C-alpha cells in the first residue's frame, strides 16, 4: 500500500494512507530517497493517518514523498550465518564482507516466554574476579548488571568478562552495543578476529567464510538517531532467542549501555505527543524496558546469559532509568567514582552490590561467611568515616583501628590487574579462583597478615604475590 | 476551542442577518464563572483596572483584557453570580 | 473556472499561486518563524529570506513550515517573501579558509575578501563506520611537556580539556596550534603536515581577536582558520559553529591530510541548544537541558576518527573544551563528554593559583591511547616520569616529616619535586620533542635532585640553547630514528656532563 | 460539537426556521464543487495573503454574480471574522451529512 | 455490561492467575461460579472490632516487638535487597502447620502474593520456594509482572483485595501481600499521563492517595453478626536512599496501622533482617 | 502608521495594525492618556498582531486606543548636552531642569563592534588609586566586578574614577541606575553636585546651565516595570558609544546593579509565557548579557 508524508519532525515522520492502514510495529520504506530509509509505526491518529519513528536521519525528506508498507515488523535474518559478522538494527550488514546469506528472518518484536516455560535452576560463573566471584556472584542463565557513571570501569570490566568466560565457553554469544563509541566497536571485532572468536577467511574470489565463529556484533551506536538505537537490543535480542530456542544451546548476551535504549525514548515521547514523566523521561519507562528484559531469560529450551552494562546520569542512582533496572536483575554490581579515585580497579562499590546467588544453599556456608564477614568489616569501616575526617585515628580505640587496618586492607585486595588494561598499566593479568579468594579473605579477617604493610595488597591477586611484595618491600 | 462568540445562540442571530450590535460597550454577559474569577462577552470599552457591576449588586475588578473575552475579579462569593447574569461599568 | 473572478479583484492572485518554491512569512518570535507555503522544502534546507537573513528549515508541519534564524529576530518581518536556495545546510571548504577567519557559514569577518567554494560539504553529515577506521598508531605533537609525556593526544583521538574557568586551556589550544610551525615549513608533504581549526563559541571577541594577533605574530595562520560564534551572535550559530568546523576539517580527513579541531567551550553550544529547545516549547529535563544534547555532542565528536590505509589515511583529532563550576565533573554535561571521548585533561584551581602553569593535574588525567600515540625516544623517559610522580602521589602526604622519614621517601619527595617543577612551561613557548626529551632524561637521572627548585627553570633555558648550538646532531638523529639508542644516550650524557661542569647552579 | 458542527448546526436551524433548505443546500454543494474542482478557491480560502477586506469583496462578488441567500453570506462573513474559512468544506459536508 | 470483575472461592488456592484471574499456572481452568467487583465500597464503622487476634509471622522482632494482629496493616518499607519477600515469604510459611493441625476454617489463615512489576524468574523462585514446603494448598498468587501491561499492575492488588474478601465476608481469616505498591503506583501514573490529565508532584496525580486509601481501608476485622472473618495487609514499599520523606511513603505510612522499617547498614552489620525496632511500631 | 490595541495582560500588550506591520525592537507611542506610554515590540503573531511590552504602566489603557509607530526603536538622544542631566529609558528627563536640546538621536540596540573594527594590543587604565593599580589593574574596554555594599565608601571611589578619569584621560563618564532605591539616586544627586562632579548653575531667565561635567545619568527607578528596568542599561550605553565613536575618547560606564538587569530579563520572558530555564531564569540569559557586554 502506498502512502504519503504529511509531517516531519526531526526523528519522526507522519504519513497519510489512502486505502487500508498498516498495524503498529510495522516497517515502512521511503522511495524517493538516497539510503534505505526505514519507518516504524508507532500510533494512529486519525484521518487515516499514522506516526512513525525513523531509524536513520530526515534530511532530504519532503511533504509529499511516497511510502511503502512492506506488511510486516522489521526482520533481522537469523541463523550460524550471523556469527562473525555485523549487522546494524535493520540487518544490514556493516561489516564490509558480503551480503547474509541466512534463510529464515524473525520479527524485531516478539511476546517473551510464559510463566511457565520458565526453569530458575541456579549456577554460577567462573569470572577471575575476586569481588564478583566473593561477594556478588554471577548467576549462570540470570541477568548481571553493571551500574557506573562515566569513568569508572564498565567497558573494561565487560571486555574483562568477554575474555575470562566467552572464549572458555564452547557455545555461542552475542554482544549488543547501543549507543557506545565506534571506536571500541572497532577495537572488539580486532580483538575477536585475534583470539579466534571469529574466524575470517577471505576465498579467491573476494568472498568470506565466517566457519568457526562464535560471535555475533549488533552495532547502533552515538552516531546513530534515537529510533536506530530504542531497536538495536530487540535486534540482538531476536538473533539470541533463534539459538536458545530453535538450537537450544546455551548464549551470552553483552550490552553496553542499556540506559541509551531509555534515552531515545526521551528524545522521542517529546515529538511523539506524550506527557513527559518526573525528569523529562516517558510514561513509558518501565514497559518499555520490561518488554525488553522479559525476552531475556534462561528456559527449558535453553538459556540467555546477560551482561548489562547501565550508565548513572550525574552519579545518581535515583534517577528513574537506573531504578527501574534495578527491579530485572539477578546480580549486581555497583561501580564507584569515590573508589576509583583511591586507584582501586574495579572500582566495585561491595556493599552496593549484591546477589541472589549468595545463599548458603547454592555456595557453601564458608563462601556465605567470608562474604558476610567482609561486609560487616566493610560497614563498621564506613561508620567511621566521619569521626576519623574531623577528629582523627587516634581517638579510636584500639578494635576500631585494628577495623579500620584490615578494611583497607581488603579493600587494597580486593583490587585485580585485568589483562586488557595492559596497554595504560602495564602490569600483566591476574586470574584468580575462588578458593584461593576465600583463603585469603578468611587469613586477613582472623589476623593473619596483620604484620604486612596496606601498600602490599594492591594489585596482586593471591597472597603469595602479597607476600612476596612485602619482601621486596622491606628493602 | 470555541470562542463565546462562537456559542450556538448568537450564530443563530449573525446567520438570521440580525445586526442588533446596539448593545453599547457599557453593558456585557456573563459566559463563565469559577473560584472567584468571571469571564465576560462584552465591554468593549472598559478600562483596565476599572470596576464593574453585576446584577446582584457585587462588583469586580477588570484586569485580563483579552480579544474575546474579559477577566474579572469578584469582591465576594461566587454563588451570586451565574452564568447569563449582566455586567455594567461603573 | 473561475480564476478570472480572483485575478480581477485581487489585483495579483496569479503570482501567488505558486507555493511549491516561494512562502510567506507568518509569525516570528524567539529565533522561530513560520511560514506558509515552500511545499516542496527538504528538511534541513537553507532558506533565503527577502533582507538576505537565512535559515534552516527545520520542522515540517502539515502545512506550516518551522524555520531557524541565523540571526537576529528583527531582518524578518510578518509578510516577507521567502525562497528556496535548493540545497541543503552546507559550508564551503578546502584551501581558501586558510588565513581566514570566517563565521558559522563560511562568511568573512576579518575584511580580506571573498572565499573560494568546492561543492560546499554538508554540515549534519553521518560519520564514518568500524571498518574504514583505524586505531590510533602516531602522534600529535602539542608542545607541552606534561602532555606529550604523560596524557599523550594521539592523531585520531578526541581528548577532552575540562576545568574551571580561568585555568589555562585556551593556552593549551594556542599552544599545541604554535607547535605545529617547524615541523609543517620542513616538510612541504601534506601526508605529515597538520593544519588545524579554531572554533570559538560564545567567546569574548577581543579573546578571539587577542589569538588570532598572536597567532599572526608567530606565523601560525598559513595552516589554520577560525570559526567564531560569539556572545553577541545568536544562538543557532554557537549551535552551528562546531559542525561547521568539523566539516571544514572532514576534507583533510577524506583527502589524508591531517587536521586538528579546537572546540571552545562545547558547553555553550550546549546552552545555546538549550534555548532553542526551551523556545520551541520542548519539554526540559535535568537542568533544563533537554535529552537531544547527548545526540548533539556525539555526532559532533564522532567525526572526529582515523580513517584506514584504504580510505585515504587521513585523520582528524578534537580537542573539546568544558568549562566546569568549582570543579564539579560529576555534572551532566561533563558526564556527557566524559562518555563520549577518549581521554581527559583536567584542570585545577589550585595549582593554577600556586603557580604551577599549565595546571594539569595527572592523577586525574588518563588517556586511553597512551604509549601508542607516543615515540619510542618519549616512551623510555615518560614511563619512568609518570612512575616516579605516582610514587610522588602517594607519599607526599607525610613530606612535612621527611626528616623522621627514611632516606627512601625524601628521595621520593626530591625527584618529585623537581619533576614538577620540570613540567612548568611559559605561555607561548612550546617544545620540540627531541628536547623535551632530552630534558626529561636530565631530571630521570638524578640531575636535578640536588639542584635547587628554582634553578629547575633557567638551567632548563640555558640547557635548550646549549643542545641547539653544539649537538644538533643529536637532535636530528633522535627526530629521524624516534629512538634514544646507547650512543645517543651516551653522547646526551656526556653533554649534560659537561652543561653542569660548565655552569654554576645554588647547589 | 465540533466547530463545523456548530456552524452546521446553527445554519440547519436557521434554513429549518425562516427561509428554505433545498436553496442552502444547493448553494453548499456548488460551493464545495467549485471547491475541489477550481483548484484556486481553496488556496484563496488557505492563503493569508489574501485581506480580510478582499475576502469579503470577493465573497460578495460572488453572492451577486450566482445565486445565492443572505444566510449562506452571514455565513462566510462570520466565517471570515473568526478566522474559519478553511472549514468550510468540512461545514458542508456537514450540511450534506445531515442528507 | 460487565464492570471488571474477578472470580472468588477456593479454586484459586493453589494456582497462580493474572490480574484478571485468567490463569497461568498451564494447568487447567479457574473452577470458580461466582465473581466479585474489583472496584468496592469498603465496610462502614459499625460492621467492625478491635483486633485481637495475631498474625504469627514466624519472625522472632516482629512477633515479639513489632506485633500483627488480625485486621491489621501493617507496611514492609524499605531501600532495595534488604530483606522485605523474605520477610512476607516467612509469614506465609509459617502457617502450614496451624493449619495442618486443624479443620476449623475459622483458624486457618490463608494467604494471597499479589506481585506487581516483578519479573516471572521472581514469581516462579517464590512459587518454587512456597511448593518445596507445601505451602500453596493455602495460597494463591496474582502474578501482574513488568512486560504486561500497565493497567493489569494498576488492577491486581484491587483483584487480589476482592479474592480475599470472600475469606473476610465468610468467616476465614486472609493475609494479602503486595509486592511493591510503588510499582502500582508507576503504573497508574503512566495511565494517567497516557490519558492526557494533568500530572502533579513527581508527576504522579493528586489520586494516588485514594488508590492506596481505596485498597487498604479494605482491610478490616468484622463483627461477630457479619461472620467474623479478617482480611490483613502486608503492603511492600522500596524507598530510594532510605528517604521516607517522598510522595508515596509519605502517604501509605500515614494510612496504615503500622511499619516494619529495614535498613541497609543493619542488614551488612549482621542483624538479618534488618528491622530497626526504633522507627518500626505497631 | 496608526493601529489599535487588541489586548492587555498586565505589562504585555498586543496590537493590530492593518498594513506594514513594525519591525522588532520598534517603539510604539500610546494615544489617547496622560503617562507617555511607550511600547516595545517582542514577537510576531499572525493577524498582523504584534505583541509588545509596556515601559510603563497600563492602567487605563482601552482596547481600540489608537496607537502610532514611531518608525525606528527607542532614540535616546546624545551629546555632551546629556551632561549633568538625569534621563529615563525613553530618554525624557527626571530632573525637573527643563528639556534635552541635542542635536542627535541614537538607538539603544546597536550591533557591536565587528571583528575588524576592534584593538588587538590591550592596555591598562591609569586611574590615580594605589592598591589599584597595584594589585587589580583594571583595563581599556574591560569590565571590572566591584564586590561591596554600603558603608564601604564605594560612592566616593565611583566619583573619584569620574574625576581622575576626565582630568588626566580627558574622557567622560556615565552611570546607569538599573532598578536603584530612588532615595539612593537623591543622594548620589546631591553628592554629585557637592563634589563638583555635576555644575547645575542657575540662569537669569529661571533655566539652568549645566557647564562643564563628568557624568551622566541614566536612572531606571525600582518602581518601574519590567521592559524599563530591563532597557536601562542600553541607553546608558549607547550614551556612552557616542563618546566612544565620534568623540574618540575612553569613557566609563557604571552599572549598578548588573542583577537587576538579569532579573528584568527573568521577569520580562515570563510574561510572555517563555519557558523558564534550570534557577528560573530566561533561557535568553548568555545571550542578552552578550548582546549588553559585547558593546
Ligand atoms: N604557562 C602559563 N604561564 C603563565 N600564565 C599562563 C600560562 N598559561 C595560561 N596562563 C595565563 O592564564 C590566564 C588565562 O588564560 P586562558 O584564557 O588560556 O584560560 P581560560 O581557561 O581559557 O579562561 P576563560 O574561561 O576566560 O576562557 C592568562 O592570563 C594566561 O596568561
Ligand atoms: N534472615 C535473612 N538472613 C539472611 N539473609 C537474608 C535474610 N532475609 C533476606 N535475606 C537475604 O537478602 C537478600 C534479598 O532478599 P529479598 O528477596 O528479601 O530482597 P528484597 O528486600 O525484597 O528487595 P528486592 O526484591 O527489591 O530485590 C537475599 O540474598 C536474602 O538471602
Ligand atoms: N582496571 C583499570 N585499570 C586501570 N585503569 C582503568 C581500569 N578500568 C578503567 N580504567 C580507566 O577509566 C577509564 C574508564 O573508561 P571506560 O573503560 O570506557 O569505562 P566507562 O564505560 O564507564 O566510561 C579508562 O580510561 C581507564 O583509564
Ligand atoms: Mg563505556
Ligand atoms: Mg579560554
Ligand atoms: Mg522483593
Amino acid at each position: 500500500n502506498h502512502g504519503r508524508i504529511t509531517q516531519v519532525i526531526g526523528a519522526v515522520v507522519d504519513v497519510h494512507f489512502d486505502e487500508q492502514l498498516p498495524p503498529i510495529l510495522n516497517s515502512l520504506e521511503v522511495q524517493g530517497h538516497t539510503n534505505r530509509l526505514v519507518l516504524e509505526v508507532a500510533q494512529h491518529l486519525g484521518e487515516n493517518t499514522v506516526r512513525t519513528i525513523a531509524m536513520d536521519a530526515t534530511e532530504g525528506l519532503v511533504r509529499g514523498q511516497k511510502v511503502v508498507d512492506t506488511g510486516a515488523p522489521i526482520q533481522v535474518p537469523v541463523g550460524v550465518e550471523t556469527l562473525g559478522r555485523i549487522m546494524n538494527v535493520i540487518g544490514e550488514p556493516v561489516d564490509e564482507c558480503g551480503p547474509v546469506p541466512a534463510k529464515k528472518t524473525y520479527s524485531i518484536h516478539r511476546a517473551a516466554p510464559l510463566f511457565a516455560d520458565q526453569s530458575t535452576e541456579p549456577g554460577l560463573l567462573q569470572t577471575g574476579i575476586k569481588v564478583v566471584d566473593l561477594l556478588a556472584p554471577y548467576a549462570k542463565g540470570g541477568k548481571i548488571g553493571l551500574f557506573g557513571g562515566a569513568g569508572v570501569g564498565k567497558t573494561v570490566l565487560i571486555m574483562e568478562l568477554i575474555n575470562n568466560v566467552a572464549n572458555k565457553h564452547g557455545g555461542f554469544s552475542v554482544f549488543a552495543g547501543v549507543g557506545e563509541r565506534t571506536r571500541e566497536g572497532n577495537d572488539l571485532y580486532h580483538e575477536m578476529m585475534t583470539t579466534g572468536v571469529i574466524k575470517r577467511k577471505k576465498l579467491e574470489d573476494g568472498k568470506f567464510d565466517f566457519t568457526g565463529s562464535k560471535a555475533a556484533l549488533v552495532y547502533g551506536q552515538m552516531n546513530e538517531p534515537p529510533g536506530a538505537r530504542a531497536r538495536v537490543a530487540l535486534t540482538a535480542l531476536s538473533v539470541a532467542e533463534y539459538f536458545r530456542d530453535e538450537q537450544g544451546q546455551d548464549v551470552l548476551l553483552f550490552i553496553d549501555n542499556i540506559y541509551r535504549f531509555t534515552q531515545a525514548g526521551s528524545e522521542v515521547s517529546a515529538l511523539l505527543g506524550r506527557i513527559p514523566s518526573a525528569v523529562g523521561y516517558q510514561p513509558t519507562l518501565a514497559t518499555d524496558l520490561g518488554q525488553l528484559q522479559e525476552r531475556i531469560t534462561t528456559t527449558k529450551k535453553g538459556s540467555i546469559t546477560s551482561v548489562q552494562a547501565v550508565y548513572v546520569p550525574a552519579d545518581d542512582l535515583t534517577d528513574p532509568a537506573p531504578a527501574t533496572t534495578f527491579a530485572h536483575l539477578d546480580a549486581t554490581t555497583v561501580l564507584s567514582r569515590q573508589i576509583a579515585e583511591l586507584g582501586i580497579y574495579p572500582a566495585v562499590d561491595p556493599l552496593d552490590s549484591t546477589s541472589r546467588m549468595l545463599a548458603p544453599e547454592i555456595v557453601g556456608q564458608e563462601h556465605y561467611d567470608t562474604a558476610r564477614a567482609t561486609q560487616k568489616l566493610l560497614q563498621d569501616y564506613k561508620s567511621l568515616q566521619d569521626i576519623i575526617a574531623i577528629l582523627g585515628m587516634d581517638e579510636l580505640s584500639e578494635e576500631d583501628k585494628l577495623v579500620v587496618s584490615r578494611a583497607r586492607k581488603i579493600q587494597r585486595f580486593l583490587s585485580q590487574p585485568f589483562t586488557v588494561a595492559e596497554v595504560f598499566t602495564g602490569k600483566p593479568g591476574r586470574f584468580v579462583e575462588l578458593p584461593e579468594t576465600i583463603k585469603s579473605a578468611q587469613t586477613i579477617l582472623r589476623g593473619e597478615c596483620d604484620d604486612l604493610p596496606e601498600m602490599a595488597f594492591y594489585m596482586c591477586g593471591g597472597l603469595e604475590e602479597v607476600r612476596s611484595k612485602a619482601v621486596k618491600m622491606a628493602q | 476551542k470555541i470562542s463565546p462568540s462562537e456559542m450556538s445562540r448568537l450564530l443563530e442571530e449573525r446567520i438570521a442577518g440580525w445586526k442588533t450590535q446596539t448593545s453599547t460597550e457599557e453593558v456585557g454577559r456573563v459566559v463563565s464563572v469559577g473560584d472567584g474569577i468571571a469571564r465576560l462577552f462584552g465591554l468593549e470599552g472598559v478600562q483596565a483596572g476599572e470596576l464593574v457591576e453585576f446584577q446582584n449588586g457585587m462588583t469586580g475588578m477588570a484586569l485580563n483584557l483579552e480579544t474575546d473575552n474579559v477577566g474579572v475579579v469578584i469582591f465576594g462569593d461566587d454563588r451570586s453570580v451565574l452564568e447569563g447574569d449582566s455586567v455594567k461599568r461603573t | 473556472e473561475m480564476s478570472r473572478l480572483l485575478e480581477e479583484r485581487i489585483a495579483g492572485w496569479k503570482t501567488q499561486t505558486s507555493t511549491e518554491e516561494v512562502g510567506r512569512v507568518v509569525s516570528v518570535g524567539d529565533g522561530i518563524a513560520r511560514l506558509f507555503g515552500l511545499e516542496g522544502v527538504q528538511a534541513g534546507e537553507l532558506v533565503e529570506f527577502q533582507n538576505g537573513m537565512t535559515g534552516m528549515a527545520l520542522n515540517l508541519e502539515t502545512d506550516n513550515v518551522g524555520v531557524v534564524i541565523f540571526g537576529d529576530d528583527r531582518s524578518v518581518l510578518e509578510g516577507d517573501s521567502v525562497k528556496r536556495t535548493g540545497r541543503i545546510v552546507d559550508v564551503p571548504i578546502g584551501p581558501g579558509l586558510l588565513g581566514r577567519v570566517v563565521d558559522a557559514l563560511g562568511n568573512p569577518i576579518d575584511g580580506k575578501g571573498p572565499i573560494p567554494a568546492k561543492e560546499r560539504r554538508r554540515v549534519e553529515l553521518k560519520a564514518p563506520g568500524i571498518i574504514p577506521r583505524k586505531s590510533v598508531h602516531e602522534p600529535m605533537m602539542t608542545g607541552l611537556k606534561c602532555v606529550d609525556a604523560l596524557v599523550p593526544v594521539g592523531r585520531g583521538q578526541r581528548e577532552l580539556i575540562i576545568g574551571d574557568r580561568q585555568t589555562g586551556k585556551t593556552a593549551v589550544a594556542v599552544d599545541a596550534i604554535i607547535n605545529q610551525k617547524e615541523i609543517n615549513d620542513s616538510t612541504d608533504d601534506e601526508s605529515k603536515k597538520l593544519y588545524c581549526i579554531y572554533v570559538a563559541v560564545g567567546q569574548k571577541r577581543s579573546t578571539v581577536a587577542q589569538i588570532v594577533k598572536a597567532l599572526e605574530q608567530r606565523d601560525a595562520m598559513k595552516y589554520t582558520t577560525v570559526v567564531a560564534a560569539t556572545a553577541s551572535e545568536a544562538a543557532p550559530l554557537q549551535f552551528l559553529a562546531p559542525y561547521s568546523g568539523c566539516a571544514m576539517g572532514e576534507w583533510f580527513r577524506d583527502s589524508g591530510r591531517h587536521c586538528v579541531i579546537i572546540y571552545d567551550d562545547l558547553s555553550k553550544q550546549a546552552t545555546a541548544y538549550r534555548q532553542m529547545s526551551l523556545l520551541l516549547r520542548r519539554p526540559p529535563g535535568r537542568e533544563a537541558y533537554p535529552g537531544d544534547v547527548f545526540y548533539l555532542h556525539s555526532r559532533l565528536l564522532e567525526r572526529a576518527a582515523k580513517m584506514g590505509d584504504k580510505s585515504g589515511g587521513g585523520s582528524l583529532t578534537a580537542l573539546p573544551v568544558i568549562e566546569t563550576q568549582a570543579g564539579d565533573v560529576s555534572a551532566y554535561i561533563p558526564t556527557n563528554v566524559i562518555s563520549i571521548t577518549d581521554g581527559q585533561i583536567f584542570l585545577e584551581t589550585e595549582l593554577f593559583y600556586k603557580g604551577i602553569r599549565p595546571a594539569i593535574n595527572v592523577g586525574l588525567s588518563v588517556s586511553r591511547v597512551g604509549s601508542a600515540a607516543q615515540v619510542k625516544a618519549m616512551k623510555q623517559v615518560a614511563g619512568t616520569m609518570k612512575l616516579e610522580l605516582a610514587q610522588y602521589r602517594e607519599v607526599a602526604a607525610f613530606a612535612q616529616f621527611g626528616s623522621d622519614l627514611d632516606a627512601s621517601t625524601r628521595q621520593l619527595l626530591t625527584r618529585g619535586t623537581a619533576l614538577t617543577e620540570l613540567l612548568k612551561q611559559r605561555q607561548y613557548s612550546p617544545m620540540k620533542n627531541s628536547v623535551q626529551v632530552c630534558v626529561l632524561y636530565c631530571g630521570v637521572k638524578g640531575y636535578l635532585d640536588p639542584l635547587d627548585p628554582k634553578e629547575i627553570s633557567r638551567f632548563e633555558s640555558l640547557f635548550i640553547d646549549y643542545i641547539n648550538a653544539n649537538h644538533q646532531d643529536i637532535l636530528k638523529t633522535i627526530e629521524t630514528e624516534k629512538e634514544l639508542s646507547e650512543k645517543t644516550e651516551a653522547k646526551l650524557r656526556a653533554a649534560v656532563d659537561e652543561f653542569v661542569a660548565m655552569n654554576e647552579f645554588k647547589k | 460539537q465540533t466547530l463545523e458542527g456548530r456552524y452546521a448546526s446553527a445554519l440547519f436551524r436557521v434554513a429549518k426556521k425562516k427561509n428554505q433548505l433545498e436553496k442552502v443546500y444547493g448553494d453548499l454543494e456548488s460551493v464545495r464543487n467549485a471547491l475541489k474542482d477550481s483548484s484556486e478557491f481553496r488556496l484563496f480560502v488557505d492563503s493569508p495573503a489574501v485581506s480580510v477586506q478582499q475576502k469579503l469583496d470577493v465573497l460578495r462578488q460572488l453572492v451577486n454574480r450566482y445565486k445565492f441567500d443572505p444566510l449562506t453570506g452571514n455565513l462566510l462573513t462570520t466565517l471570515v471574522e473568526n478566522k474559519r474559512l478553511p472549514m468550510l468544506a468540512r461545514v458542508a459536508d456537514a450540511f450534506d451529512a445531515m442528507y
